[PDB]
């Protein structure tokens, strides 16, 4: 397939005022790993990340043009974006290239920089948004990472739950997928601090 | 009437065409001689300073092997067609592998001056060379009008030095003869001492390619004047 | 027939042509001078304003290792010609891998020079440029671009306010003999530059290359040593021998 | 087809077969593979024969452009570069060449070979063609870049001759090329029928 | 599919001398297995010192020659003369690279005379790499008429022979023996032979009958 | 007086004066004659030199094997009218095999020229035309104007001088349709001739003829070709 | 195929190359580099198609060196792999496409050695060592084996020569000879090639 | 029209759009050792305006830049869009910021276009540039409408600029420049300039640009912290009158 | 004459005088209260004849934006246009409706194209822009120049200057939409040269709720002097 030539892993999880995004760490070819230090979630904002999974070409390029659109965007507007709208500049971003389509299926996580509200989305490779309220998830281990947060997930989740539960989802997802893991990482995210985690993975 | 090239007199003429000419006479002078044995070229360089290298003045080129031209007037100008000439000459050997008569480097070369670019070429050339029809010399004026010439003379004195050409020409002459005729010619309209930096001269024969003078070859002709 | 247009005139004359030339001659003396092995060009300073960071007020400007460049009359028309050639000097090398050489984009700066005269709803450049520089056999290259398109070879020249008196002392000083070494090669420059200069050294800044060092902009300590040398070469054989 | 081209103390050799062919039938045997650009360059021909003559006359057509212009002969590198660049831009289309430039210049005896997927080479040593592994052999055990000049023309006489011999589309004459610092200057064009005479016995 | 190509038969062969040139061909037109006419010379008189054939796509070949003469007439207009054989040769050699990535499917022979009254043979591909030679056949046969000129003008293979020079007569007879014998073995080749000498006199012309079958 | 610096402004009086002054420029060419018989048509020119040590400026062109030109005007009009007629000849012959009639390229070139009479930015063809030929309907002889008009003829003279030429036909129209070749040609050199001084007279160098018929392609006679159609004038005193 | 074989350390940025061209089946050339100096303390390894190498290395180094003349500083070792990255990636789904694998290595004063991996899609990765080839298979697990961060130039060219002695022993293809260099604090120097006398 | 020159080389468009500026509002900039500010006037004074937006001269270009603007202001509306694509385009080129000079050239080359080519206006805006990079530091630029810009330590754009020139000239103290000093200098070269007097709060518009922890701050003082220093204004030139 | 001209004193002319066909329009009022704003104008015909419920001088862009002018109708009905397109292209990509702010000055980015070509004139119209945003109100006032002011209350057309001095002294903060619009129409009634109607002129608020156009019953209600 495509987007199993590179790899990937990303998931997000929210919980009462806070909410959790998560990635695997390993950049590699077809079977063969290069590197351990891959970045695949890129700040978009204080209380705003974006995470993205499929052909590595793609998940910068995307970025990169989505972080020159951020900043044209809060230069002419005099404020800090809103997720529902970086969904849908994203939706557009993506369906622009309908017929020459980027290999990516991101994933959203912030928070309303008023009221602090949850936000979690998932997208396409041509952007259709999904705003669920539970979890999403994007890469190829997506249903062995459903079928572990259908059952961990809770409605009310502290931080210090919810960094567990979106942490042992990731890792027993990863240990089942050949082409993820060598790592993950998580961002928890709060009105006042984000705090940011490597966790102890299997590297085989 | 005067100004646009558009614009016709009551008399039909186009003045900036002609003032396109007028601009021809500012450049120095320059003379072509037929012969039987070849062709010359003679010019007046203007040298404005002793620091200027005078061999940056291109006022005699090469166009091939075969045909070699003078100008006289606006340097662009005479850097265009001298180019257009360049790649038609090649662009005939390429298609026909052959080359091009003089008549017909004339004949592409005046085309441009048929295109209103917004202005009048301020440039008139001679063309001297050698083809199947032995050696040839052209010229070609602002208008696109180009027709053979036995002599010519172009430039600030080009009626002194055509009304000098008419007495000393004849069509039985020689090469080192007429090359000595274009000297005389070209000392009598210069307020500065004839030198072997204050003019080029070029010949093309039928057995031997475009060959412009050298400071030996020419002081040993100023030196029988 | 008159001004305002690149028509032509009775005479035969573009007026529009001549008035970009009278441009180049308000800007600041620009000077340069060919030898064997050196090379030096040297310009006059903008009258510093007391609070500016002249580190932007660069009239000289290399284009690549071997060419050089100084320039007088407009200054923004400066720098997209020397953009334009720098661009040149590197697709010269992707079109074919050997360097470029002083005549090659001398003709081409020229050139383009040459299109904005052609065309109405088009300026000229106005500006003149005096592009020194070396080649492969070491040769050393001076050349001059006006705004009409023509380029000559120098063995020196000047240009900008004050050419038409720095013309006639290289008259009558440039020969064989003030270019023996590198430093005989300067003080004929710094000289020059006194003919129009504030009686200074701080209003002058030289640059000079060589067939082994590149691009080398000097600094007052050396300016200063070569005008005290000229000062006391002077104090001595003008006044104290005659 | 077969070329071969060595550089050496007095200049670079070129030599070629003369055999043309449109699968099993022999078309032609008097072949000019080797392409007089200019009084001081010289070509080959492998692969595309309209390909590699159009062309290097192009390239010929641009060389006596730059001659003019800059008053100057131009490099080897340089006339290998621009045909290089000018062949790329139809890449894929179904070109096929392969051809070496041979000359003289301000640097020294120059050989390039390039061909229509891009590839650009420098070096002392080149042959093309469908006979140039029967070629690569004698001509390196042969070669030394202190050879003499008639020992040169043995060599590459000889080489294309063992390489006729065993391949099938290769035969006919064999056309030798000698580049100096005076220009080039053709040297023989010898039949393998004789050649075979003299290296039998 | 729709196919925009198909072999309409033909040959034409080429000899050069020290005086003049020929050059002929037959006259059948085919489709398949099948004859349009037998009445279709491939032969066509350019100038009065040259004579070109074409063999092949007979579209193409109907194209080209009236490519070839609306450029012989600008020639004449710009340069004021009338076209060389080489010329016409190093001319066609750029028209058929014009369309190097959709070829004409033509075999091309030119035949005429030198700018000092020798012969002149020049034959190409369809792709424009020409060559001058002494003769050459092109076609459907070509693969059986060039062994016996190879014998019979070149002299190979054959020792202690007198390497005397090709005379018209003689010409002439051997262009038809290798024609009757053409059409013997080689079902394209029809019904008549033409045949345009090219001499300093002018260009002639003859029509020797063959075999219908 | 000031509806003249431009060919896209009418006057009160209905005229466009631009295109007045671009038919007076043809008058400013040397004199050229047209004529023609049943089975012939003649054009005779009169070529004028620059300096005399040059060659004299050519006036007759040749356009295809059955059409041809002779030129008064301004030299770069012609230059482009004749490389359009010769590129719309080959086109003809191209599509259907035909030689293009006289006729269908008249109306071209009108249709050609009508354009810059219309459209400003375009300078008006200070160029006239005699033209002659021969077809399926026999010789033809046709004036082209910088009008953008055309014009059907027995004979014709046009450039400076050219009302004696015109005086001179108009009095011998009734010969020239049984004239043959050599009577035909010689009154168009008694036409021209009544165009120059009583001093000057027809010459090898100043003389072109072009002459097209039934059995004869656009053939041009310049310099020693024309002593043949000299020999035989009366030499005419005033 | 073709060899690239690069290593980082805290001073320095060692790398190698193999030295062959080769047609079908015969090595064309023995002297070959596939290395370009982009600048002073930037290098640049291509391998891929035969042309798209030097077209895209090339064009580089040339838009490299017009930053260095317009603006009289060099690019960071850091943006010159983005420059790379977003022209590799422009032409990826275009009519042009180049197929080149690469290699960046450079010194910068502030950030100090890098060295930075890229396949034919333009997905670029900064590593401690890194290799292109069917080469890489063979010769990663002895760096990641005996590689350290401390690394010492000394004992990084012989975990280098260990790495091309497994390509001797194993390796289906030939590889006799290789170019290696290194960048510092003052510049790129031409090490001593690792050669192998086969014949 | 600007393709014209003039028979002694003179381009009068170019000056008439330089002519342009002195009807606009007057900006200068300071530059410090601690950092680099610029101080507009509030021309836009009135009973009715409203004051929505975060500042109205001031406009942020890039995370380590601002720039301020006096004469036309479609023109200058049009350039600070160019202005934020041009850094962005070498964000996405390069993924560092821009330097605080390319940003200049790269504007200078569109405002000299527009003398250059045909049927166009020059744009009638001077501008000031401050930033941060990690070549030279912070930096002080002005562009000119003919496309010239230059490096500065102090300078004025707009309404008697001449004389704020002046004092800048007669009261900066190169090398020891600090930010409070620079405000402290700003304030008055702002009272001595301005024709309706006492400076009021109301009618000025102050930006600094600092660092913290390595990264780039751009601040916009609010009133209460712009009263301060007015206030202690009145109070330093009532004590150089004091000593009568 | 020219508009890619300067004069020696540095003014651009031509929309000097764009700017006089704007003040010889119709008046036209604007005031922003604490929960709403207003917009108020005078719609006054030449007869009997022209029926007044066919044209408005009063148009909404969106739900929550609207506009009054004062000049040319004709200019008018362009920017209408292109508001109501500029808008619609800010929903689709963002899916959010435009804020005020942005559309004004995508609005005077049309207005200044139209400056700096030969061939075209600027237009004779300026705008009002009316909105609610953010739990907040705004009033802005675009220009033929290509500038845009934000106001508090201000009037435009003819004596758009005693009536804006009846704004400065008969106008203040602490007031709701309803103690605006009585102050509008006071400011509309020191021009009006007649008897003021139901349909004599147009009015048209925003709020928390969206722009309305109101009636001519609400316009007679408090053309009463009533609220």
């Amino acid at each position: 397939s495509i987007m199993s030539y590179n790899g990937g892993a990303v998931m997000a999880m929210k919980g009462k005022n806070c909410v959790a995004i998560a990635a695997d760490r390993r950049f590699g070819i077809q079977a063969q790993m290069v590197t351990t230090d891959f970045q695949k979630i890129f700040p978009m904002g204080d209380r705003l990340y974006i995470g993205l999974a499929g052909l590595a070409t793609d998940v910068q390029t995307v970025a990169q043009r989505l972080k020159f659109r951020l900043n044209l965007y809060e230069l002419k507007e005099g404020r800090q974006i809103k997720p529902y709208t970086l969904m849908s500049m994203v939706a557009n971003l993506l369906y622009e290239k309908r017929f020459g389509p980027y290999y990516t299926e991101p994933v959203i996580a912030g928070l309303d920089p008023k009221t602090f509200k949850p936000f979690i989305c998932s997208l396409d490779l041509i952007g259709c948004p999904m705003v669920t309220d539970d979890f999403v998830v994007s890469g190829t281990c997506a249903e062995q990472m459903y079928g572990m947060c259908e059952s961990l997930w809770e409605p009310n989740m502290d931080p210090d739950h919810l960094f567990e539960t979106i942490s042992q989802a990731m890792l027993n997802a990863v240990d089942r997928d050949a082409v993820s893991g060598m790592g993950v990482i998580v961002h928890i995210i709060e009105k006042d601090k984000i705090t940011t985690r490597t966790l102890k993975a299997r590297m085989d | 009437y005067d100004r646009g090239v558009n614009t016709f007199s009551p008399e039909g003429r186009l003045f900036q065409v002609e003032y396109a000419i007028e601009a021809i006479k500012l450049g120095s002078t320059a003379i072509g001689i037929q012969t039987s044995e070849g062709v010359c070229l003679a010019v007046e360089k203007r040298i404005t300073s002793p620091l200027m290298e005078p061999s940056s003045i291109e006022k005699i080129v090469e166009i091939d092997a075969h045909i070699g031209c003078a100008m006289s007037g606006l340097i662009a100008d005479a850097k265009t067609l001298i180019d257009k000439a360049r790649v038609e000459t090649q662009n005939h050997w390429f298609t026909y592998n052959e080359t091009m008569t003089v008549e017909s480097v004339t004949q592409a070369v005046s085309n441009l001056a048929l295109q209103f670019m917004s202005r009048p070429f301020g440039v008139a050339l001679l063309f001297g060379g050698v083809d199947e029809k032995g050696p040839q010399l052209f010229h070609m004026d602002p208008s696109g009008t180009f027709v053979q010439c036995d002599a010519r003379a172009i430039g600030s004195a080009s009626e002194g030095a055509q009304s000098s050409l008419q007495e000393v020409y004849h069509k039985s002459m020689t090469l080192k003869e007429a090359i000595k005729s274009s000297l005389i010619i070209l000392k009598q309209v210069m307020e500065e001492k004839l030198n072997a930096t204050n003019i080029e001269l070029a010949t093309v024969q039928p057995g031997q390619n475009f060959h412009m003078f050298t400071k030996e070859e020419l002081e040993e002709v100023i030196k029988d004047i | 027939y008159d001004r305002a247009i690149t028509v032509f005139s009775p005479d035969g004359h573009l007026f529009q042509v001549e008035y970009a030339q009278e441009a180049v001659k308000k800007g600041s003396t620009a000077v340069g001078v060919r030898g064997r092995d050196i090379v030096v060009l040297g310009v006059e300073k903008k009258s510093v304003a007391k609070l500016q960071d002249e580190r932007t007020v660069r009239k000289i400007c290399a284009l690549d290792d071997n060419v050089c460049m100084a320039f007088a009359g407009l200054t923004a028309d400066a720098r997209i010609v020397i953009n334009r050639a720098r661009v040149e000097c590197q697709s010269h090398r992707l079109t074919v891998e050997d360097p470029v050489t002083v005549e090659y984009i001398t003709r081409y700066i020229a050139s383009l020079k040459q299109r904005y005269t052609q065309s109405n709803g088009r300026r000229p450049f106005g500006i003149s440029a005096l592009i020194v520089g070396f080649d492969f056999d070491g040769t050393p290259r001076l050349y001059q671009t006006d705004p009409s398109g023509t380029y000559h070879a120098w063995k020196a020249n000047a240009i900008g306010r004050g050419a038409k008196s720095v013309r006639e002392f290289l008259e009558k000083n440039y020969t064989d003999e003030a270019i023996e070494t590198d430093d005989l090669t300067i003080k004929l420059v710094i000289k020059a530059l006194l003919e129009v200069v504030q009686s200074g050294g701080k209003n002058i800044e030289l640059a000079v290359m060589r067939r082994d060092q590149s691009l080398k902009i000097l600094n007052p300590e050396e300016i200063e040593k070569y005008v005290a040398e000229i000062e006391k070469e002077k104090e001595e054989n003008e006044k104290k021998k005659q | 087809t077969t070329t071969l081209a060595f550089k050496f103390r007095h200049g670079v050799i070129v030599a070629a077969d003369s055999r043309a062919t449109a699968g099993a039938y022999i078309a032609s045997q008097t072949v000019k593979k080797v392409i007089e650009i200019n009084p001081y360059l010289l070509g080959t021909m492998a692969g595309g024969a309209a390909d590699c003559s159009f062309w290097e006359r192009l390239l010929a057509r641009q060389c006596r452009i730059y001659e003019l212009r800059n008053k100057e002969r131009i490099s080897v590198a340089a006339a290998s570069k621009l045909l290089a660049n000018m062949v790329y831009q139809y890449k894929g289309m179904g070109l096929s060449m392969g051809t070496m430039i041979c000359g003289w210049d301000k640097r020294g005896p120059g050989l390039y070979y390039v061909d229509s997927e891009g590839n650009r080479i420098s070096g002392a040593t080149f042959s093309v063609g469908s006979g140039s592994v029967y070629a690569y052999g004698v001509m390196d055990r042969g070669y030394s870049y202190d050879l003499e000049v008639e020992q040169a023309y043995d060599l590459a006489r000889r080489a294309i001759y063992q390489a006729t011999y065993r391949d099938a589309y290769s035969g006919g004459a064999v056309n030798l090329y000698h580049v100096r610092e005076d220009g080039w200057i053709r040297v023989s064009s010898d039949n393998v029928a004789d050649l075979h005479e003299k290296y039998s016995g | 599919r729709f196919s925009p190509y198909v072999f309409n038969g033909g040959t034409i062969l080429a000899i050069a001398g020290e005086d003049f040139a020929i050059v002929a061909s037959d006259t059948r037109l085919s489709e398949g297995f099948s004859i349009h006419t037998r009445d279709s010379p491939k032969c066509y008189k350019l100038t009065d010192k040259t004579v070109i054939g074409c063999s092949g796509f007979h579209g193409d070949c109907l194209t080209l020659t009236k490519i070839i003469e609306a450029r012989l007439k600008m020639y004449k207009h710009s340069n004021n003369k009338a076209m060389t054989t080489g010329a016409i040769a190093a001319m066609l050699s750029t028209i058929l690279y014009s369309r190097r990535f959709f070829p004409y499917y033509v075999y091309n022979i030119i035949g005429g005379l030198d700018e000092e009254g020798k012969g002149a043979v020049y034959s190409f591909d369809p792709v424009g790499s020409y060559q001058r030679d002494s003769f050459k056949a092109g076609g459907s046969a070509s693969a059986m008429l060039q062994p016996l000129l190879d014998n019979q003008v070149g002299f190979k293979n054959m020792q202690n022979v007198e390497h005397v020079p090709l005379s018209l007569d003689r010409a002439m007879r051997l262009v038809k023996d290798v024609f009757i014998s053409a059409a013997e073995r080689d079902v394209y080749t029809g019904d008549a032979l033409r045949i345009c000498i090219v001499t300093k006199e002018g260009i002639r012309e003859e029509t020797v009958s063959l075999r219908k079958d | 007086n000031q509806y003249d610096n431009d060919v896209t402004v009418w006057s009160p009086q209905g005229r466009i004066h631009q295109i007045e002054y671009a038919m007076e420029a043809v008058k400013q060419g040397s004199a050229t004659v047209g004529l023609k018989s049943k089975t012939h048509a003649v054009l005779v020119a009169l070529k004028r030199a620059q300096s005399e040590l040059a060659a004299h400026q050519k006036k007759i062109l040749h356009v295809d094997n059955h059409i041809g030109i002779s030129i008064a005007g301004l030299t770069a009009d012609a230059r482009l009218l004749c490389n359009f007629m010769r590129q719309e000849c080959l086109d003809s012959r191209f599509v259907f095999d035909r030689p293009l009639p006289v006729s269908r390229l008249v109306s071209l070139i009108g249709s050609k020229t009508q354009i810059p009479t219309q459209r400003y930015g375009r300078r008006p063809y200070g160029v006239g035309l005699l033209i002659a030929g021969y077809d399926d309907m026999g010789p033809h002889i046709f004036q082209t104007c910088p009008s953008a008009n055309y014009f059907d003829c027995r004979a014709m003279s046009i450039g400076a001088r050219s009302q004696s030429a015109r005086t001179y036909l108009e009095r011998h129209m009734s010969e020239f349709m049984e004239c043959n070749l050599n009577e035909l040609v010689k009154h168009g050199l008694r036409a021209l001739r009544e165009t120059l001084p009583a001093e000057q007279d027809l010459t090898t160098k100043n003389v072109s003829i072009g002459i097209v018929g039934k059995d004869l392609e656009f053939t041009i006679y310049d310099d020693d070709d024309v002593s043949p159609f000299l020999e035989g004038l009366e030499e005419r005193p005033q | 195929m073709e060899y690239l074989i690069g290593i980082q350390g805290p001073d320095y940025v060692l790398v190698a190359s193999d030295r062959v061209a080769a047609s079908n089946i015969v090595q064309m050339k023995d002297d070959h580099d596939k290395m370009f100096k982009m600048s002073e303390k930037i290098l640049l390894l291509c391998v891929g198609e035969a042309g798209d190498t030097v077209q895209f290395a090339e064009y580089i180094q040339k838009n490299v060196q017009l930053y260095k003349m317009r603006n009289g500083y060099e690019l960071s070792p850091t943006a010159a792999a983005n420059f790379t990255r977003r022209n590799l990636a422009d032409c990826l789904r275009s009519r042009t496409p180049y197929h080149v694998n690469l290699l960046l290595a450079g010194y910068d004063e502030h950030e100090g050695p890098a060295l930075y991996y890229m396949d034919y899609l333009a997905a670029l990765a900064k590593a401690p060592f890194a290799a292109h080839g069917y080469g890489a298979f063979l010769t990663l697990s002895i760096l990641d084996r005996y590689y350290t961060p401390t690394i010492s130039r000394e004992r990084a060219v012989e975990l280098l020569r260990k790495c091309l002695e497994e390509l001797q022993k194993r390796f289906i293809l030939n590889l006799p000879t290789f170019s290696v260099r290194i960048i510092d604090k003052n510049g790129i120097h031409d090490l001593d090639n690792i050669s192998f006398p086969k014949q | 029209r600007t393709t014209i020159f003039s028979p002694e080389g003179r381009l009068y468009q170019v000056e008439y759009a330089m002519e342009a500026i002195g009807h606009a509002g007057t900006c200068l900039g300071i530059l410090a050792n601690d950092g680099v500010l610029l101080a507009a006037e509030r021309r836009n004074i009135h009973k009715l305006l409203d004051e929505v937006f975060f500042s109205e001269k001031i406009y942020k270009l890039n995370e380590d830049m601002a720039c301020s603007v006096a004469g036309i202001t479609s023109d200058a509306n049009v350039l600070t869009n160019e202005l934020r694509l041009i850094a962005q385009r070498y964000l996405l080129q390069y993924q560092e910021p821009i330097p605080c000079e390319q940003l200049v050239t790269a504007l200078c080359d569109i405002k000299q276009a527009y003398t250059q080519f045909g049927g166009k206006r020059p744009f009638g805006v001077s501008l000031l540039y401050i930033g941060w990079d990690k070549h030279y530091g912070f930096q002080l630029y002005q562009s000119d409408p003919s496309g010239n810009y230059g490096g500065w330590k102090a300078t004025c754009i707009g309404n008697n600029s001449a004389a704020a020139v002046s004092m800048l000239k007669q009261d900066y103290k190169e090398g020891e420049m600090t930010l409070k000093s620079a405000l402290a200098l700003a304030i008055k070269v702002l009272n001595k300039t301005m024709d309706v007097s006492k400076l009021s709060a109301e009618k000025v518009e102050i930006a600094t640009l600092t660092r913290e922890n390595g990264k780039t701050v751009i601040r916009v003082l609010k009133q209460k912290e712009v009263e301060q220093l007015i206030k202690k204004h009145e109070e330093e030139e009532a004590k150089a009158e004091r000593e009568k | 004459f020219s508009l890619t001209t300067f004069s020696p004193s540095g003014k651009l002319v031509q929309i000097e005088y764009a700017l006089a066909a704007v003040a010889g329009g119709a008046p036209s009022v604007g005031i922003k209260a604490a929960n709403g704003v207003v917009l108020a104008t005078e719609k006054k015909q030449k007869s009997i004849l022209y029926d007044e419920r066919s044209v408005h001088k009063v148009e909404p862009i969106t739900k929550h934006i609207g506009l009054v002018y004062s000049g040319m109708g004709p200019d008018y009905r362009v920017l209408v246009h292109r508001a109501r397109k500029l808008a619609q292209q800010y929903y689709l990509v963002y899916q959010e409706p435009i804020p005020t702010a942005q559309l004004v000055q995508r609005v005077a980015s049309v207005m200044q194209e139209y400056t700096q070509s030969g061939g075209v004139r600027p237009f004779g119209v300026s705008l009002l822009i009316c909105g609610w945003n953010e739990g907040r109100p705004y009033l802005f006032q675009s220009d033929p120049s290509g500038a845009y002011f934000a106001w508090k209350a201000t009037a435009m057309g003819k004596n758009y200057v005693n009536g804006k001095t009846f704004l400065e002294k008969r106008y203040n903060e602490d007031l709701e939409l309803e103690d605006a619009i009585h102050t509008a129409i006071l400011t509309l009634k020191e021009s009006f040269e007649g008897q003021m109607t139901e349909d004599n002129i147009e009015v048209g608020i925003c709020n928390e709720a969206g722009f309305r156009r109101l009636t001519p019953t609400e316009v007679k209600d408090y053309l009463a002097a009533i609220a």
